[PDB]
This record gives C-alpha cells, sequence and structure tokens, in this order.
C-alpha cells in the first residue's frame, strides 16, 4: 500500500532521530515570555517570542525537583526524546530543547485556537460531523505513533489544540512511550483509562483505541461514559463493561463506540487482524476521505477566531509565576540526555 | 439528565493526569 510504504518511510526517518537525538538548540535568554497558557503537576506551558524570529512559541516548562519527587524522570525523558524524533501533521512540532539549573525547556509550535476541552466544554457538545473530523485525525496519528512502536497513553480534549487552520495539534507526549510488547505503568487520565490498566495486567497500544472511543463519546455527548465525583468510583464504572450512550447517538457511532469500548482486548477494534483498518472502513467514517484528511484540505468545521498572531483570547487565564533558576545544578545525572 | 449530573459534578474542569 501506499500508507504502508508512506510508513516504512516515516520509520526511517524516526529511527534516525531516536538512536541520535538533538539537544541545547536554544537557550531561555532568546525567548521572551509572554503569558501561561496552561499549567501542570511538574509545571507550565508558556506563550514565548523567540525574538531574533520574531516567532511565537509554546515553551513547555519542567521543574527537574519536581519530576524527581513525582518519579518521572524516565517518562520526561521518552517526551523529549519521542517528540523531537517524530514528524506528522497533526503532531506538535518541537523546535528547541534546551535545560538549564533548575528546569528542562521544551519550545514547540503555538496553535492560537486553544484547547478543544476549552470549545468543547462551553459549546457543550459537537456534533457528529464536527466530532468525525477530529476523531479522523486521531486515527491517523496513533496509525503513525503505533507504527513507530509508540504508545500515547493520555488522549484527552486537554491535550488536543486547535490551530489556525481548525485542525488538531496533539501535545503532551509525557507517557508516551515505545514498547514491543507490554509495558505496566499506571498512568493516564482517570475516566481515559483502559481497563487492562485499572486491573494491572499488563497492557499495549490497544489502551490508545480505547482512549479514542472515549473521546468519541465525550465530543458527541459532551460528557464522558464514565464520570464520578471521585476516581475510584470512575474506575469501577469502567472496569463494569457497562456503557449507556444518550440517544442523540447515531447508531453507528454507538456501534463503533461499542468496538472501542470493548472490555475483552481480543475483541477491541484496533487490537485484531486489521489492525486500524477496522476503524477507518467503520461505517461511521463512511464520509471521511483519509488522505484529504491527512493533507489537511478538508474545511474544518470550526475555525477558532484570532485577531494576530500571540493572541491569547483562547486560552484561560492563570495566576503567572517568576521562573527561578537555581545557580546550582539540580539533578545533572538523571537529565544527563534532555 | 446525564448532562446535569456531570455538570453538576466535581470533574467538568480540566482533568489532572494520575503518575504512580
Amino acid at each position: 500500500e501506499s500508507v504502508k510504504e508512506f510508513l516504512a518511510k516515516a520509520k526511517e526517518d524516526f529511527l534516525k532521530k531516536w538512536e541520535n537525538p538533538a539537544q541545547n538548540t536554544a537557550h531561555l535568554d532568546q525567548f521572551e515570555r509572554i503569558k501561561t497558557l496552561g499549567t501542570g503537576s511538574f509545571g507550565r506551558v508558556m506563550l514565548v517570542k523567540h525574538m531574533e524570529t520574531g516567532n511565537h512559541y509554546a515553551m513547555k516548562i519542567l521543574d527537574k525537583q519536581k519530576v524527581v519527587k513525582l518519579k518521572q524522570i524516565e517518562h520526561t525523558l521518552n517526551e523529549k526524546r519521542i517528540l523531537q524524533a517524530v514528524n506528522f501533521p497533526f503532531l506538535v512540532k518541537l523546535e528547541f530543547s534546551f535545560k538549564d539549573n533548575s528546569n528542562l525547556y521544551m519550545v514547540m509550535e503555538y496553535a492560537p485556537g486553544g484547547e478543544m476541552f476549552s470549545h468543547l466544554r462551553r459549546i457543550g457538545r459537537f456534533s457528529e460531523p464536527h466530532a468525525r473530523f477530529y476523531a479522523a485525525q486521531i486515527v491517523l496519528t496513533f496509525e503513525y505513533l503505533h507504527s513507530l512502536d509508540l504508545i500515547y497513553r493520555d488522549l484527552k480534549p486537554e491535550n488536543l489544540m486547535i490551530d489556525q487552520q481548525g485542525y488538531i495539534q496533539v501535545t503532551d507526549f509525557g507517557f508516551a512511550k515505545r514498547v514491543k510488547g507490554r509495558t505496566w505503568t499506571l498512568c493516564g487520565t482517570p475516566e481515559y483509562l483502559a481497563p487492562e490498566i485499572i486491573l494491572s495486567k499488563g497492557y499495549n497500544k490497544a489502551v490508545d483505541w480505547w482512549a479514542l472511543g472515549v473521546l468519541i463519546y465525550e465530543m458527541a455527548a459532551g460528557y464522558p461514559p464514565f464520570f464520578a465525583d471521585q476516581p475510584i468510583q470512575i474506575y469501577e464504572k469502567i472496569v463494569s463493561g457497562k456503557v449507556r450512550f444518550p440517544s442523540h447517538f447515531s447508531s453507528d457511532l454507538k456501534d463503533l463506540l461499542r468496538n472501542l469500548l470493548q472490555v475483552d482486548l481480543t475483541k477491541r477494534f484496533g487490537n485484531l487482524k486489521n489492525g486500524v483498518n477496522d476503524i477507518k472502513n467503520h461505517k461511521w467514517f463512511a464520509t471521511t476521505d483519509w488522505i484529504a484528511i491527512y493533507q489537511r484540505k478538508v474545511e474544518a468545521p470550526f475555525i477558532p477566531k484570532f485577531k494576530g498572531p500571540g493572541d491569547t483570547s483562547n486560552f484561560d487565564d492563570y495566576e503567572e509565576e517568576e521562573i527561578r533558576v537555581s545557580i546550582n545544578e539540580k539533578c545533572g545525572k538523571e537529565f544527563s540526555e534532555f | 439528565t446525564t448532562y446535569a449530573d456531570f455538570i453538576a459534578s466535581g470533574r467538568t474542569g480540566r482533568r489532572n493526569a494520575i503518575h504512580d
């Protein structure tokens, strides 16, 4: 196939960068900080200006000391290593990465449309065609990632940005890992967790296809299939094998969702003999032109409004915080390959 | 309604990952 060929060349490209990662391609003083776009446990994302090019980027800042306390060293090394090596239309481009005494930095392409999350909650829910446009782009992305033996593990509206053209950009590869065969780390976000993960069984790429189904459901229904006020209550709902669809769900949608939200891994779409084709040749995606989604020529159902470069009006406001850099190098050995 | 129970729940905001 021409997809198979595209992937084969793509694996050669990825392997070259994987084996020989890039390093310290910038310094903090080359950027002007502007606004915190987002926050997390190990640090925040900031809109940043590249003073020499005048280009705006999103810069993810991780406090080394906090990464270590939360036992995320290996995870943080995976994220930079994978992200500098991959290249796909719906994956954030990592432009620069560097570290100082106190922090790790990854400068990435800035997607002014904001988080899908923000629009999804506001509007309430997406129409199937709307949801499908976004879903189709995730299907391709996973197809590509999984061909590289990468698992993604944190799919959710929060990690999907809308760019200027209204296409998705997958950020946050904080849990991405290159694994042939199986892995056991409990990570992800409670609502998106596959039962395998919560049952400490050992798991593989298939958890991404489960998460895709949570996503489609949440986009189309405006809420996730398993919610509750505390995580344990959510985990029970997930392991129970029991989903209710809203009544406005097309039956094709329900049907795709039932195969994706399947507790039996041997039976879950994405994990069978035909892998990703079971998803792409499903009735719900009949309307979808995959090559054209890939080539970015489909009209996006929703272009967010942006009144310039560096406009941040599609992001919530956060409390700012002065970037402290210690005079002592903080965890050199642990992060040497960053 | 389910929407209304969701909206009244503690998890309509941005959801943090669990680490370990």
